[PDB]
């Protein structure tokens, strides 16, 4: 037989995670349109040597029904936390929000957090909106030291607006999944 | 496959300036997505409902605990995605021009009143339809054998059964999005506004979906942990308070939010609960093994009576929330500190709000 795992795909709403499994999984950012939307997709992955059958859930506009949300964590073998490089108000919603609730409805489930939108921790309109309110971009430090201090699994970061570093995340939560 | 633009003329396109074209490839995804829902429903009918059904091996409530409403939404869907065919048709072109009129008739008014209604009753069911098919699963060799042939229809996609039910919920959720999307490129004020508004009720379509899902297994929830209760440790001798104690049967009421707590009832004494703010009382347990236990140690009761709460902020701990009961004999206060300012906002806030709504029913 084959080996079924299911991830899923948490965070903030506004940070990007519906496309980076658009991405990820026609292996190819869309040019021309982004969909709007992302369906329960059965992706073929190996890594490893082994042949995964990564079962792929969004939960983009999940964001705002707390009781809703919940629906899609059960049975879930690895995770995808993520958040927006350029938005550090997403990286501090990741130990207040985010960790509590998938340590709670998904426990030992292996975390990976993921530093999306990459690609505008150099952006100049990026830094100088931000910096209106005294923010800047999340450093890779930073990064790391959540993922460390959230008990993630690993760290990744991967751009926005291409596919960069988009297989690398998902080699990586197909890897955590495949342990136990 | 593939975007909008693949079927109209090039000439077509050139006639259409950059984000007239965007809208035009979202509208195009609200209706072709739509689609694909009902072919999903379609395939739990078909593949699953039908053929077990037929089958004999389930029992018609057994059936009806699994599938539920399966068909009035199917149904809902179909026929909402015949009158998105219909907005096809309307225009010669294929550029579907003013659809605004449309999503509000789809989704605001008495569709509304439709979708929330049905979708409630599909969503909610969930949890308890994934209990049956894990448990009848382990149950029977005909009821796994028969889950298992079904679920290598290609139909599937090689989902699971229990991967094909969570998506009811999951649409639903996406309709403000692509409305929101539909509204950002649409260039007419006075036909923007109404996309804007139609989104907006497929929010309240949610809250209502979600605060359904919230009373249906806070039902079952406290079912339980009246189950797991103890109150083998309460006072027979010291306040003819403890009747209504003993006796107290959380199953009675509704269960407004809870959660774990930590009592700083003193600096050498301070304990953690788990909490239950219901409808009328706060209930104040300890979780130990699986029995949850009521109980009231140095006289504070476990069980506050909302019509005498008043809650104040701790101002130097963030977490920690002064919930003060007040009484004819005293004012016993219960100092309540969280694991995230995130949550005593919420303590904060449902407590504050059921002390005033049952106040204010004299």
């Amino acid at each position: 037989a084959a080996i079924r795992k299911k991830l899923v795909i948490v965070g903030d709403g506004a940070c990007g995670k519906t496309c980076l499994l658009i991405v990820f999984s026609k292996d190819q950012f869309p040019e021309v349109y982004v969909p709007t939307v992302f369906e329960n997709y059965v992706a073929d992955i190996e890594v490893d040597g082994k042949q995964v059958e990564l079962a792929l859930w969004d939960t983009a506009g999940q964001e705002d029904y707390d009781r809703l949300r919940p629906l899609s964590y059960p049975d879930t073998d690895v995770i995808l936390m993520c958040f927006s490089i350029d938005s550090p108000d997403s990286l501090e919603n990741i130990p207040e929000k985010w960790t509590p609730e998938v340590k709670h409805f998904c426990p030992n489930v292996p975390i990976i957090l993921v530093g999306n939108k990459k690609d505008l921790r150099n952006d100049e309109h990026t830094r100088r909106e931000l910096a209106k309110m005294k923010q800047e971009p999340v450093k890779p430090e930073e990064g790391r030291d959540m993922a460390n201090r959230i008990g993630a699994f690993g760290y990744m970061e991967c751009s926005a607006k291409t596919k960069d570093g988009v297989r690398e995340v998902f080699e990586m939560a197909t890897r955590a999944a495949l342990q136990a | 496959p593939p975007n909008w633009q693949q079927l109209v003329s090039r000439e077509v396109l050139l006639g259409l300036k950059p984000c007239e074209i965007k809208r035009q490839e979202v509208i195009n995804e609200l209706f072709y997505t739509e689609r694909a829902h009902v072919r999903t429903l379609k395939v739990l009918d078909q593949v699953f409902y039908q053929r077990v059904s037929r089958e004999g091996i389930l029992s018609p409530s057994e059936l009806r605990k699994i599938f539920s409403n399966l068909e009035d939404i199917l149904q809902l869907h179909i026929g909402l995605n015949e009158q998105m065919k219909a907005v096809r048709k309307r225009n010669e072109t294929s550029v579907i021009d003013q659809i605004g009129e449309d999503l509000l008739t789809w989704f605001s008014g008495p569709g509304e009143e439709k979708l929330k209604h049905a979708a409630a009753t599909f969503c909610s069911n969930q949890p308890f339809a994934l209990e049956m098919i894990k448990s009848r699963q382990k149950k029977d060799s005909r009821f796994q054998t028969f889950v298992q042939d079904a679920e290598s229809n290609p139909l599937c996609r090689r989902l699971q059964l229990k991967d094909i039910i969570p998506t009811q919920m999951q649409r639903l959720t996406k309709y403000p999005l692509l409305l929101d999307n539909i509204a950002k490129y649409t260039e007419w004020p006075t036909e923007r506004e109404k996309v804007k508004k139609a989104a907006d009720h497929c929010r309240q379509i949610l809250n209502f979906v979600n605060q359904a899902v919230k009373e249906a297994e806070n039902k079952q929830r406290l079912e339980d942990y009246q189950r797991r209760l103890d109150t083998s440790s309460l006072k027979l001798s010291e306040y003819p308070n403890v009747e209504e104690l003993r006796n107290l049967d959380l199953t009675k009421r509704k269960m407004i939010h809870e959660g774990p707590l930590v009592w700083k009832v003193n600096r050498d004494k301070t304990i953690d609960l788990y909490t239950l703010l219901l409808e009328d009382i706060l209930v104040l347990l300890q979780k130990q093994d699986d029995r949850l236990v009521l109980r009231c140690h140095s006289t504070f009761s476990p069980v506050i009576k909302l019509s005498t709460v008043l809650v104040r902020q701790v101002a130097t701990d963030n977490k920690a929330l002064f919930v003060i009961s007040m009484s004819d004999n005293g004012a016993q206060i219960y100092e309540l500190v969280a694991q995230t300012v995130s949550e005593k906002t919420v303590w904060q806030d449902l407590i504050c709000r059921m002390a005033a709504s049952v106040k204010e029913q004299s």
